[PDB]
């Protein structure tokens, strides 16, 4: 009687991609994938990745900067095996998770079902699946260093005010509706594009009650809904809502793509296609330590390179940050505390 | 022969404003709030009617904040018309025109169509921007000045007819 943690493993290490997998079955996989979860990583670890099933058993799995994977399983019954699993060409395994890696390319994918790109479902449903696979990380110089500059951060707040309600957002791998999102939204004080947050949540964070309320209106299990709430109380959960959303998280990787990504915007206006310019998926997740890490998400439309035209397919460009303690949700503060990695990778459809 | 002009237009500004905001209300009539931030650029299209002759625009909608201001001023060079928004509660985002024709004079076309438009003209109570303020600095550069709202409909069409005009007398 097979458990949750133990078929995602069992295709993890198969190979998510494999030929031998009868469609029917890829549905399956995905509805377990996108539980998966990147979450702060140890000293030596590249990325930590965490998925905790509705049937009770949850999954680990670390990558050491050497690339050594290993994964940890617990039953319902709280049974511990620890797996050492072997990534190669044929099961892609460190393709297949919310990894960054120092690869000489940028990582492409084959987004895996019929996810066509017509409109603003699509696109979100893709993002949905990119962003729980690998990405290659991507240098900056002063000029593309989205922190770098006379005015780092500036939009932050217009940047939260836009993304929330309109996110993906997952706080310790608990789904936060748009409805929740809104009272997120007021919660911090940002009820209308041009205020900044409140002067006690940027000293107290969010106020229990709020907290409290926007968890009841999440998707999740009762134990997590727990941490949900006490995560946002914490000063530190306004530093890392609001941070998720900065737009220039994006500059390094369009720096290297965004004449693909005009060129697939005007491929769509031409047809009336009505899609988003972008779409933002974040997972924050604290440890049971207390560790804040920021994994953001942003997916953008690109057009394969000249040799396959009329061909679309999506960037997602992911951003992955500690929030240290002590660091609260100001603009200034946020500029000489906080340090991000930027990672891409180019996914194309089955179409 | 499906339409008479072909004008490539430009939507530079800060960050905030209501660019995306101006161009959603020209290309489809409607304002909502269910839009993340434009990262890179943005595309739309509309064709309009002006003196009998069929005008297809092609617009783009860039990301004001600082570190996109590189790749963004590679949308420059091609452009017919150049809008520069900012908005009117927002003294800031008036400070900033100044370097935008900049921008335009380092990487436009050197006879391209300069607009300057003031958003968010319904938010009275919040304004700090005097459209005689704005008004002035815009005749002192000799180009054409409103003030809109994205949110009412307030002179957003008139803003792309008149840079359309402005474009159609150069050709
Ligand atoms: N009251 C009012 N608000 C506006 C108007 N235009 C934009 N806004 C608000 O300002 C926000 C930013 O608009 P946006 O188009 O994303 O600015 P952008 O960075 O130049 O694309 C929007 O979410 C709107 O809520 C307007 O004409 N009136
Ligand atoms: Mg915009």
């Amino acid at each position: 009687e097979m458990s949750c943690a133990e078929k995602l493993l069992k295709v993890l290490s198969f190979g998510l991609w494999n030929p031998t997998y009868s469609r029917s079955e890829r549905q399956s996989f995905q509805e377990l994938l996108t539980v998966l979860e990147p979450v702060y990583p140890l000293p030596n670890e590249l990325g930590r990745v965490s998925a905790r099933f509705s049937d009770g058993s949850s999954l680990r799995i670390s990558v050491t900067n050497s690339e050594s994977i290993e994964a940890e399983i617990r039953t319902p019954n709280n049974e511990k095996i620890t797996v050492l699993l072997e990534s190669n060409e044929q099961n892609r395994l460190l393709q297949s998770l919310p990894i960054d890696r120092h690869m000489p390319y940028i990582q492409v994918h084959r987004a895996l079902s019929e996810m066509d790109l017509t409109d603003t479902t699509s696109m979100r449903n893709l993002l949905g699946f990119t962003s729980k696979l690998s990405t290659t990380l991507i240098p900056h110089n002063a000029q593309t260093d989205p922190l770098s500059g006379p005015t780092p951060f500036s939009s932050i707040f217009m940047d939260t005010c836009r993304g929330l309600g309109n996110a993906k957002l997952s706080l310790n791998g608990v789904d936060i509706p748009a409805n929740a999102q809104m009272l997120l939204r007021d919660a911090l004080g940002l009820k209308d594009t041009h205020s900044s947050p409140t002067r006690n949540v940027i000293d107290h964070g969010i106020s229990r009650h709020d907290a409290e309320q926007i968890a009841r209106e999440s998707s999740g299990s009762d134990k997590q809904k727990a941490e949900v709430v006490e995560f946002l109380c914490h000063p530190e959960a306004a530093t890392a809502i609001c941070s998720a959303f900065y737009q220039s998280f994006n500059v390094p990787a369009l720096t290297l793509t965004h004449e693909r990504i005009s060129k697939a915007s005007e491929y769509n206006a031409e047809r009336s296609l009505d899609t988003p310019n972008a779409c933002i998926n974040i997972s924050i997740s604290q440890s049971s330590d207390g560790n804040i890490y920021v994994t953001s998400h942003t997916g953008v439309l690109i057009m394969a390179p000249e040799d396959r035209p009329n061909e679309m397919g999506m960037l997602t460009n992911r951003t992955s940050y500690e929030v240290p303690q002590g660091v609260k949700c100001i603009i200034d503060e946020m500029v000489r505390a906080l340090q991000p990695r930027y990672a891409a990778s180019e996914t194309y459809l089955q179409n | 022969p499906e339409y008479d002009y072909l004008f490539k237009l430009l939507l530079i500004g800060d960050s905030g404003v209501g660019k995306s905001c101006l161009l959603l209300r020209f290309a489809d009539d409607t304002y909502t709030e269910s839009y993340i931030s434009t990262i890179g650029v943005d595309f739309k299209i509309r064709t309009i009617e002006l003196d009998g002759k069929t005008i297809k625009l092609q617009i783009w909608d860039t990301a004001g904040q600082e570190r996109f201001r590189t790749i963004t001023s590679s949308y420059y060079r091609g452009a017919h018309g150049i809008i520069v928004v900012y908005d009117v509660t927002d003294q800031e985002s008036f400070n900033n025109v100044k370097q935008w024709l900049q921008e335009i004079d380092r990487y436009a076309s050197e006879n391209v169509n300069k607009l300057l438009v003031g958003n968010k003209c319904d938010l009275t109570t919040k304004k700090v921007v005097d459209y005689t303020t704005a008004k002035e600095f815009a005749d002192s550069l000799g180009i054409p000045f409103l003030e809109t709202s994205a949110k009412n409909a307030t002179n957003v069409e008139q803003s792309f007819m008149t840079m359309a005009a402005e474009i159609k007398k150069r050709m």
